[PDB]
């Protein structure tokens, strides 16, 4: 969480990008990360179960 | 991290609103308005 | 006003950790001593 | 009529091709021989070991996330090959030629053939039996890795305290012991001090007697495994308050009794499952001096040493030859008992590893196999590693955009990108007509397909409605006119389908229009440009469904939509240039009866239930043969005849037969 | 990731030490935040094949003089001809201690 | 601690050391560039 790039006032949209990985049995491994909408990173989530 | 590439690696179609969250009841996933806020949905080859 | 917590770490062991106050009007609490102990049954047949 | 629709080439019959595996409940099924990856050989097994891992994978007690071959449902069951080389990889092996006997390790291994990197099999010398060579491999591999690489142990000045010794592991170290200090004693290192001592622990009093009598001068002293005053203990004994190394097996509680009972110098190897409950924590207080706490699982020798292998087995026969190293009670069981084998290792009243012995496979299982799926009736199940569409060559047409044609879609370029070994039988255009304008799948798949494949096939999806004869063909002459390599026409499929719920009170002359147009007059118009553009169609399938032969609720046009689609097959049928309508059920996955399970629940209270793609994508493949192209239509949907016939009156008498249970 | 790790920092590091591993990873610590009992690791961090040794010179101390015999004689004879160093050595006079 | 409890082996494997500036850190980068060189002259010359 890179709180030191929060902005001191709300936006109208925040992006994202989740890039999926892979599936074992019957569990999906993706990954997400959460952008302002000028490419500022916000929160980083390398592994999703 | 730059928009503009990643938005030209995940732009293989486009989805509005009603299309995501019907694909998501697909997966048995009902969702209320309040939680409904996913607006524009670019899907590439896994990056989206 | 001590109080004493339990935390459970492992299959049998246990953290206990230690606090004290003022009552009536002390919300801070200062750590006195802490350890750890294992709830595992002994055996007896080297005793007395 | 099972055997109604012929066997397609995706079949899989060559009994060369075929090859026997366990399921899970090591029954033996049969699968495909694979497609060789680089660098690997192909092994036919003669003797397999098994492990605790074999029992729990039989009851699955592990998460996915520990499954490298397959999942839950098709475990790998084994974990060493003993066998002669029946194919090596086209490329990138050196170390070994087809027919050696090599042993060594390969994922799901209790099966006839194992295919497995050649880094992870050595050449079993040919001087020991498979038996054994099945026996040797995890053991005593795990024991040399664990002990005298990551301790970097010393058989001379440091004593170890290996927990439940009766294990193979612990056995097989014990064994590596000796022989290492035997091994010095030869070599003018004779001195090994009394500092360093040997302790171990077991579980019960037969297996204390069984190590006393076996290895009475090697063990220092022995404990009892269920309790914890051996940590005490040991202090008390030792010259030097403690042992310098610890092979822990046992779980949880144990190891924080392990932490103290080491020397200042004290190393810890763990070969347990205990560490993986996230959250729950050793301590840094067990971590003053010198100590080592590795835990370990068997992935390393799956990719860098192999030499441990080859040393161990080329010393331990030599060792045993002359004679002061053995190799661990290796108790055979025939290829019948592997169910006994599975549940006898369980029982621990055994002592050393349980090794299966595939040389009585042919007879006593393979062959008899081998006489029985030659059952005509029984649809084969063996699915080869491929499709192959063998009436799809030039070109196909699809009416309808989603749902269901999506699937499809993605199965016949899956196929057809494979089907690359003709000279003729590559797809190369399809056609898409839709009223709707683009949706989000279909360009979501057509995008896929390009960015994966190149220019290798090309799309012409031209919106436009379809009652008009004149503007279909006014569109297909377009796509002729939009590109000039457009191949002529083979084949179309009517997936276009519109959904309207009418009761028996308002049924409207457009409500009729409106289901019929996209369906029966779609169809008649698509038939009547076959008719004129001279269009030879191998495939020509129209997607009726069940309402035509039951009977719908409230969905009277459309149900009489899909017996118009029946009728101008057959009529097809009769005059030439066949056809085939399929009325399907419902979708178990892409509709509506797949988004809302309202609409299932009511579905099933008819007795029908929803059919897996598996199943369509089967049926689809059947009908793509020219051989089955002259069969008539059908339907093809799962029922419970039984509320069917509860639900339906017309039907008790012309589908009377199929109940298997005849209520009186 | 990496296959082993010196460390030496305090504290906070190790934590992301542990994820900076490759699947064969091992570590290293020379450090003293270790002491301080009660306060510990995680064995989720011990998922795959991980080693974690704390190091104080005593066992040098007691067994090994060999690498010091080693490293001596290879340090001054690749010395000599020239692939090797010693750090920097800093002279002070034994007034100014 | 590299040679020894890690089994560490020059020519396969990497190794992150952390603050180098450090005498140990110095030591270790000089223990491994020539242990580097002591492969190399031997035949062992593949440091991948």
């Amino acid at each position: 969480f890179y709180s030191s790039n929060v902005p001191s006032t709300r936006p109208q949209f925040i992006y994202a990008f989740a890039k999926f990985d892979k599936i074992v049995g019957n569990s999906t491994h993706g990954s997400l990360d959460i952008m302002l909408e000028d490419g500022t990173l916000l929160i980083s989530i390398k592994n999703v179960k | 991290l730059d928009i503009e590439k990643l938005k030209s690696q995940c732009s293989f179609t486009t989805l509005t609103k009603s299309e995501v969250y019907n694909k998501l009841l697909l997966l048995s996933l009902p969702y209320g308005p309040t939680f409904q806020r996913v607006e524009s949905c670019s899907i590439g080859d896994g990056c989206s | 006003h001590l109080q004493t917590s339990i935390t459970p770490t492992t299959k049998g062991e246990f953290k206990v950790e230690f606090f004290i106050k003022d009552n009536r009007n002390s919300t801070k609490w200062t750590k006195t001593s802490n350890g750890r102990i294992g709830l595992f049954k002994h055996n007896p047949k080297n005793n007395k | 009529e099972p055997k109604l629709l012929s066997p397609s080439n995706n079949y899989e019959k060559d009994t060369n091709n075929l090859y026997l595996n366990t399921n899970s409940n090591l029954d033996f099924s049969f699968q495909c021989k694979e497609k060789l990856p680089h660098g690997s050989v192909e092994i036919k097994v003669m003797s397999t070991g098994i492990n605790y891992k074999d029992n729990l994978f039989y009851r699955g007690l592990l998460p996915q996330e520990i499954f490298t071959k397959g999942d839950i449902y098709s475990p790998p069951f084994g974990l060493e090959c003993a066998g002669y080389i029946t194919r090596v990889a086209p490329s990138g092996v050196t170390r070994f030629k087809v027919g050696d006997q090599v042993v060594g390790f390969a994922s799901h291994s209790l099966s006839s053939l194992a295919i497995t990197h050649q880094d992870k099999i050595v050449l079993k010398p040919e001087n020991i039996s498979f038996n054994e060579a099945a026996a040797v491999c995890v053991v005593y591999a795990t024991s040399y890795y664990s002990i005298f690489h990551i301790g970097a142990f010393m058989a001379d000045k440091e004593s170890i305290l290996v927990h439940s010794a009766t294990g193979g592991v612990g056995l097989a170290t014990l064994n590596l012991l000796k022989w290492k200090r035997n091994q010095l004693k030869k070599h003018g290192n004779s001195e090994i001090s009394n500092d360093a001592s040997i302790y171990a622990t077991v579980g019960s009093k037969e297996k204390v007697d069984y190590l006393q009598e076996k290895y009475g001068d090697l063990i220092t002293a022995i404990y009892n495994s269920r309790d914890t005053e051996y940590c005490d203990e040991i202090k008390q004994q030792s010259a030097q308050g403690g042992v310098d190394l610890i092979l822990n097996t046992l779980s949880g509680d144990y190891l924080s009794a392990n932490f103290r009972s080491l020397s200042q110098v004290g190393r810890i190897m763990d070969l347990s499952v205990t560490q993986l409950v996230e959250n729950d924590s050793l301590d840094f207080s067990n971590f003053k001096y010198h100590v080592t706490y590795s835990t370990i699982d068997l992935e390393r020798a799956t990719t860098y040493n192999s030499k441990i292998v080859r040393d161990i087995l080329t010393e331990v026969f030599d060792a045993i030859s002359d004679g002061s190293l053995e190799n661990i009670p290796v108790k055979v069981f025939p290829a019948t008992q592997v169910k006994t084998a599975i549940e006898y290792i369980n029982e621990r009243v055994h002592i050393g590893k349980i090794v299966v012995d595939f040389e009585n496979f042919e007879q006593d299982i393979l062959k008899p196999a081998l006489q029985e799926k030659e059952n005509p009736i029984q649809l084969n199940k063996v699915k080869k590693l491929e499709h192959t569409c063998d009436t799809l060559n030039n070109t196909i047409l699809i009416t309808g955009q989603t749902g269901i044609a999506v699937h499809i879609l993605k199965w016949i370029i899956s196929g057809s990108v494979l089907n690359s070994n003709k000279s003729q039988q590559q797809v190369t255009d399809f056609i898409i007509l839709s009223r709707s304008s683009l949706k989000w799948e279909l360009e979501n798949l057509i995008n896929q397909t390009k960015h994966k494949y190149g220019d290798r096939f090309r799309f012409h999806y031209k919106s436009v409605n379809i009652a008009d004869l004149n503007s279909t063909r006014t569109a297909i002459d377009q796509v002729y006119s939009s590109c000039k390599n457009v191949s002529p026409i083979k084949s179309v499929l009517h997936f276009a389908t519109v959904y309207e719920y009418i009761l028996p009170e308002d049924i409207t002359q457009t409500v009729i229009d409106n289901t019929h147009n996209p369906k029966a007059v779609g169809a008649i118009n698509l038939h009547n440009l076959s008719i004129e553009k001279d269009w030879k169609l191998e495939n020509f399938i129209l997607f009726s469904s069940i309402g035509a032969i039951i009977g719908g609720s409230k969905q009277c046009a459309y149900s009489s939509a899909n017996l118009v689609l029946d009728s101008l097959s057959n009529y097809r049928k009769s005059i030439g240039l066949a056809s085939t309508s399929i009325n399907w059920g419902g979708l178990d996955a892409g509709g509506v009866a797949a988004t809302d399970k309202s609409v299932a629940s009511f579905l099933e209270g008819q007795g029908i239930l929803l059919v897996s793609l598996s199943k369509i994508l089967g049926c689809l493949d059947s009908v793509f043969q020219p051989s089955n192209s002259h069969l008539s239509n059908f339907m093809l949907s799962s029922f419970n005849i039984d509320n069917l016939l509860s639900s339906a009156p017309q039907m008790k008498r012309k589908m009377g037969h199929h109940l298997t249970n005849y209520k009186t």
